[PDB]
């Protein structure tokens, strides 16, 4: 644009909430699909659905985690890592049905001195490896669903042996993208790449993807969000350089459907 | 009766055979559609997305997060090379569990043109200029920038466009290349030179890492479906 | 309009190039990729291609029949702590590793299925009696129906469960199922649990094996061998083969990189080395 | 009720055709086809807001 | 017969 | 227009001569062989002729299946030393000489072709035994897929490759296969090598076998018998039927006269005498 | 389903039979066809081209380059014949190794005209009329000049056209001969003389060769398919 | 006889199949259909009638 | 006296049809057609004889 | 779809014909249909660049 | 012909 | 059926 | 075909 | 069909 406008440069509003960046490597649509509600023709649940919009379609600011040298990748599930965001969370807890999209936004910035590249990929359907070698399938509804404060990567598989009273929990190596592939192949899932050198941010709408139109959002995860470190931190001279990530992720055209009493889990 | 005449191949079961069978379930209700994202209608829409290489399978390196990194440097101006590669995209072990060589290994048969790109992820005060070469078979493989330059390449201005693509044009004498290490359909050789060097100011890391992408040009295609090497079931 | 049996796009002549477009120069951090061909970046001839890509569309990639499974079976004698032995199989593809790999390219699909049945069977002794030709009875179970106990009880009667009988020598046995699933597509992957642990209520309750939906999915196959035991004992068995036709899929995957570990994506301790040693600038 | 279609004729020895007649009521019955369409790449290599142009910066 | 035999 | 079919061209009646033109001389040294028909050099008849060289055309000429292998299996018990016998066979026309031999009147060709497959069993020991009806399966092995190794390994699933499960007893197995040359037509004689020896490069690495083109052309058949083994021994043998369908041809050349000596042309000593003898001036 | 009834032939396995069958490769993307030169339709195209043949197959000259030079001389006039042929395109060993002979023994069956050229190769100063004789069968075959004058012949004068071409035309009882020797169907004798002599100037040589050459008319045809005597596989 | 080729799933009987068979009573006078009140034409129809719950499954 | 059809086409690889020919005399000999009817539930869930509307009071 | 084509009789007892159908999509699978062309043998007998009359001296 | 077959 | 029935 | 099949 | 079925 010859009056001012870039592709580096957004300004993205949803709700009471607006997010600017002046250094974007422009934006994703995941399989070029941008959220929408349930169509008539797709419907399923009879009843009147619950649609909270601004309420809950609007962007929560998850905790800032810290990258550094050792750092070998960050993963998050969803709706999971936003079960506690205000009244997105309740108006998933009261009901038996959910289904919801989302724009995603990482937040990264540096320094024109500093270095490395972060891989951002929404994986549909993210299921993780456990960390047995004598059972399969066995990771604990609590050890599944981290909440906000997502889990990580470790470079080493290294299986939980206390056979009497066992860890279940996952243990996702990050060249396997914790689930048996090769992480350089995970480039076929929606992503962008934070490259220092160039971006600050990556943002990615997602879609509602699943074979059904309609599910349990506390049973379910639809979608995967992993962030690994394909180049490593590295500054001037510091051995031990760090910088923060900010995630922050709004829904978008979500609905819910089967009014209850809410659903306590037992989260721990 | 109408009089009939059985001929051979009569009773056999090809497994890549197309004949109707009658149906179990006779008058089932079944689930329609709905209109999930991301549909696929062939194979070759999965090679033409970009997949990062294992440059770098050393011993140390290989099966870890390392191999994916080709490290560069401020040193000064070399006519050696930065990597080495065969344009065997099924068979060379840098290639062959890249997307496209994955899907390579479903079929005995290649043919069309690939793209290589390599992103830069060194600071934004580092500045530099590469050249990328491509040498059709039947020479020296090259081992000097002088040798690399005089086939098909690209030299890499490193700036604000952090990514650089050169592609491999289809160069064969056959009408397909063969899925398998092989002399009479040998692709050639690809590898990467400085052209100046990298060039940093004080403060900044002297050494950085560049990435490498590979994927199907929209002219490429393969043929003869075959089981993969790529799994197995040994028990 | 395109069909998959098209040519592919020609080549076009390309010449010298002086100028500010710059199709070499791209930024994958947008997260797309560089839609380049070699006019692009070098001299092209015009070349009028004939290459299609017929043989890798989704249907052509799974259009084979697959092993899924070997299921033994008998006619002996049934006696007081052994009995004759029929088979009985929960319906899966991942019981074998092949076509499980195929199917993961991709997250979800949606198929008729066609299954093909190949029977062999043998003496396990050094006898010399015989046996006349056996017929063999394939039921499918679906969840919820009666499954069989013994090769002989009620269940066998088959009143609304579909039965195969097949005749031993003949061609092997064939048939289609449509698509089967309570959902709108079949899930390759399901990131999720089949139950809710409330609070509330106690844990053990509460629990429920990660990435599995309904305990039973499909039901099972039963097989026996219709006829009565000979004297002399002869084992037979069921081979498998199934093939996806009028196939559909959606969201493709980075394909399984590591020896598969039980029916999930979990992997095992000593398997994770795919790649060999090779040097970064040797050819 | 047949259907007649062309096939894409390989090694030759006008257009040649086969003919299909279905005999069972159940479209899973039906044999594969294989009359299919392709589709192009974009939703996979270039999922981005806005288009691209190849001879322009990917950034600007 | 005409209607149906349809052709591709 | 003309087809092999029609009828060949009448003899036209023609009476006696005395003139400059001169059909019969000649000179052979231009490379062109003289068009001469009976009426040009004796007086003729006239015959209405109905002969045709429909036979003897190309497509008939080559319309038969011809036996290009036979394969031996058996199925006995796999033990220590011994394993149960599958077989394994690179695809060719050269391993017999009658097809190979007609083939080579040409230099280069294009063709569909059509496989049938003859089974026949017999028992090797003088025992008593009996064995039930065996199915083998014929599995395709392109240039690249996982050879079997044990008549019984994961291979045989499958899930891409071709494979055909034949029945004993039945009707002979038979395939179609398309042109599947990775040339515009198969090189019945490649005057060349698959490598060039580079003076730079050790010697041992340059070099390459004379006259042939990809190490593994066409890759392999592998079958094996599906049964578990017998107490008794039954070895059984599959002769293959190769037979050109569709076929066109290029570049005639004589014909083989001296026995065939390997893949080549290369010819043994002692073989190299095909003439009698027979005097000038004997009848 | 249908009522039908197996006839006759069913499940049997004839070698020359003409059926369809299921393809094992489907939707194969087929390399297509480029125009190359030298294609055939048809064999007897083959049978249509002059080949060279070995008419001394003596002792001593035989599977030698020899075996394809007859020699002549300056010598006197003599009634006596040069060469001998019996006309037995598939059977006589003079002829059965030709390309004519060779794609007739494939076949059991031949009929048409054949022609016999005959090239001069002495030296431009070497001068001669010679004779070459067919003699429809049933007689007493020629051994003299004088016999075979009689029959189908071409008085040859040697000059600047090198070479002579002689038509043996179809003459038979049956309608077709066969590709063996057979009394019922056997084709006659062909001989060469010399008319009057060769005949020299000084510091000339006095001996040459002459060379003869066989190619099938376009009348001639052959039928029912057969394998070859001339290549075998003892074990 | 007309050239045909044998296809898998030939002999087989499968119990949930659909074709025809000879009649073993060829020419029978059939009895023909009166109306009789209270058909019924799918299975749901019976689904849809009310039917008492059984609440209490008590032991006594 | 072909009968052309078409099938309620479940999963997807203009609508298709099938083709059916009856060989036997005997309409026993037939095999099932499946083209059936539905009816509605009435006879069974209201067979009363006064019409009822469900938004007015059942008992009036 | 149905092709048909004639007989050139040999041995007699109008033209006479007969039918081919093709039942598979793949032309590989089609049988030989032996309806050949042939063509004159010139390329190979006469390959000079001068055509050549018969009734003229070869060479002049 | 017309007659045809009947159509459904 | 007229074309579709193609005649040679 | 009209006459095509007969029919009663 | 008409010409395509020739009867006689
Ligand atoms: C007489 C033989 C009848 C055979 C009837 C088989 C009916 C059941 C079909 C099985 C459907 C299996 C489809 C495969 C698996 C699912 O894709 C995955 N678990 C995801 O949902
Ligand atoms: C289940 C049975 C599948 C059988 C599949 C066979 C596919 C391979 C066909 C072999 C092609 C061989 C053609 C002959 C040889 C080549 O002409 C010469 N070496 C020259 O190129
Ligand atoms: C449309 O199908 C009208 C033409 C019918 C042609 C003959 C069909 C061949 C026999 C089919 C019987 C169907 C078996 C269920
Ligand atoms: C109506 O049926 C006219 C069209 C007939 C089509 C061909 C029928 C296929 C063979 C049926 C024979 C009937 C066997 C009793
Ligand atoms: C053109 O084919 C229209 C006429 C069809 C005539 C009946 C065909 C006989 C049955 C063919 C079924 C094809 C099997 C793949």
């Amino acid at each position: 644009e010859a009056c001012g406008y870039s592709d580096r440069v957004l300004q993205l509003t949803l709700g009471n909430s607006t997010i600017t960046t002046q250094e974007a490597a422009n934006s994703v649509v995941a399989y070029g699909r941008w959220p929408e509600y349930l169509r008539d023709s797709e419907a399923n649940p009879v009843d009147q659905p619950t649609e909270p919009d601004v309420a809950a379609c609007r962007f929560y600011t998850l905790d800032t985690v810290s990258w550094t040298k050792e750092s070998r990748g960050w993963w998050w599930k969803l709706p999971d890592a936003l079960r506690d965001m205000g009244l997105f969370g309740q108006n998933m807890y009261y009901h038996y049905l959910g289904r919801s999209g989302y724009t995603v936004h990482v937040q990264c910035n540096a320094s024109k001195f500093h270095q490395g590249a972060l891989g951002v990929f929404a994986v549909p359907e993210m299921c993780l490896a456990g960390d047995s070698n004598t059972t399969t399938m066995h990771t604990s509804y609590q050890n599944a669903n981290p909440g906000e404060k997502g889990g990580t990567f470790t470079g080493t598989f290294t299986p939980d042996n206390n056979q009497t009273s066992p860890a279940r929990r996952f243990c996702p190596v990050d060249y396997l993208l914790g689930n048996g592939t090769l992480l350089g192949n995970a480039f076929v899932f929606p992503h962008q790449i934070i490259n220092l050198r160039t971006n600050n941010c990556a943002t990615l709408v997602l879609p509602y993807v699943n074979s059904l139109s309609i599910d349990s959002m506390v049973k379910h995860n639809n979608w995967g969000i992993a962030i690994l470190p394909l180049a490593p931190l590295n500054f001037a001279s510091e051995s031990s350089p760090e910088i923060p990530i900010t995630l922050t992720i709004a829904p978008m055209c979500c609905e819910f459907n089967g009014l209850r009493n809410i659903t306590l889990p037992r989260l721990q | 009766g109408l009089p009939v005449m059985n001929t051979p191949g009569s009773n056999q079961y090809l497994t890549a055979d197309n004949f109707q069978s009658p149906c179990a379930l006779p008058e089932f209700d079944v689930t329609p559609p709905i209109d999930i994202p991301g549909e696929v209608k062939n194979m070759m829409e999965l090679a033409e997305i970009d997949t990062m290489i294992p440059f770098d399978l050393s011993a140390t390196k290989k099966n870890t997060m390392e191999m994916y990194r080709v490290r560069l440097s401020d040193k000064p101006h070399t006519d050696d090379p930065i990597l080495c590669l065969s344009l065997s995209p099924a068979s060379d072990p840098r290639l062959s569990h890249t997307m496209l060589g994955e899907i390579l290994n479903y079929y005995t048969h290649w043919a069309g043109s690939l793209k290589f790109t390599f992103l830069f992820c060194g600071s934004m005060m580092a500045t530099g200029k590469l050249l990328v070469s491509y040498a059709p078979p039947g020479a020296d493989p090259p081992k000097k920038r002088k040798e690399a330059m005089l086939g098909t390449h690209v030299i890499w201005d490193i700036g604000l466009q952090s990514s650089c693509t050169m592609v491999v044009p289809w160069i064969s004498n056959t009408t397909y290349r063969q899925t398998i290490d092989d002399s009479f359909t040998e692709g050639g050789y690809i590898s990467v030179f400085y052209q100046t060097r990298i060039v940093v100011p004080l403060s900044t890391p002297r050494e950085m890492d560049i990435l490498g992408f590979v994927s199907a040009c929209n002219d490429f295609s393969v043929r003869l479906l075959r089981d993969t090497t790529h799994i197995e079931q040994k028990a | 309009a395109a069909t998959s049996r098209d040519a592919l796009p020609n080549t076009e002549a390309s010449g010298p190039t002086h100028s500010k477009e710059i199709p070499a120069l791209t930024a994958v951090e947008t997260g797309a990729t560089n839609p380049l061909v070699p006019s692009d970046t070098v001299q092209t001839r015009h070349v009028v291609q004939h290459r299609s890509r017929s043989e890798s569309s989704i249907e052509s990639f799974f259009a084979r029949g697959a092993c899924v499974t070997i299921m033994t079976v008998d006619n002996s004698a049934s006696t007081t702590n052994k009995d004759k032995l029929f088979a009985v199989w929960k319906i899966t593809y991942k019981d074998t590793v092949q076509l499980r790999r195929k199917l993961e390219f991709f997250t979800y699909s949606r198929f008729d299925m066609e299954l093909t049945f190949v029977v062999t069977a043998n003496f396990t002794e050094t006898n010399n009696g015989h046996a006349l030709n056996q017929v063999y009875q394939i039921m499918y179970v679906p969840p919820g129906a009666p499954v069989p106990e013994k090769w002989d009880d009620y269940t066998w009667q088959t009143s609304s469960n579909p039965s195969i009988f097949y005749t031993y020598g003949t061609a092997p046995a064939r048939i289609s199922v449509p698509y089967v699933g309570i959902s709108n597509a079949y899930s390759h992957f399901y990131d999720g649990f089949s139950k809710v642990p409330l609070k509330d209520q106690s844990a053990a309750l509460g629990d429920s094996l990660y990435g599995a939906a309904s305990l039973n999915d499909f039901g099972i196959l039963a097989v026996r061998v219709v006829n009565d035991h000979n004297p002399t004992k002869v084992t037979s068995k069921i081979r498998v083969y199934l093939k996806p036709k009028h196939i559909r899929v959606w969201c493709p995957r980075p394909p399984r990189a590591v020896a598969y570990y039980g029916p999930g994506v979990d992997y095992k301790d000593g398997t994770l080395t795919p790649l060999s040693t090779k040097d970064l600038t040797t050819y | 009720g047949a259907q007649v279609s062309s096939q894409k004729v390989g090694a030759h020895e006008s257009t040649i055709n086969y003919t299909t007649i279905n005999y069972y009521r159940d479209s899973a019955s039906n044999a594969a086809s294989k009359q299919d369409f392709s589709q192009d790449p974009s939703k996979f290599t270039e999922p981005i807001k806005d288009v691209l142009i190849k001879t322009a910066p990917m950034l600007n | 017969a005409a209607a149906a035999s349809s052709s591709t």
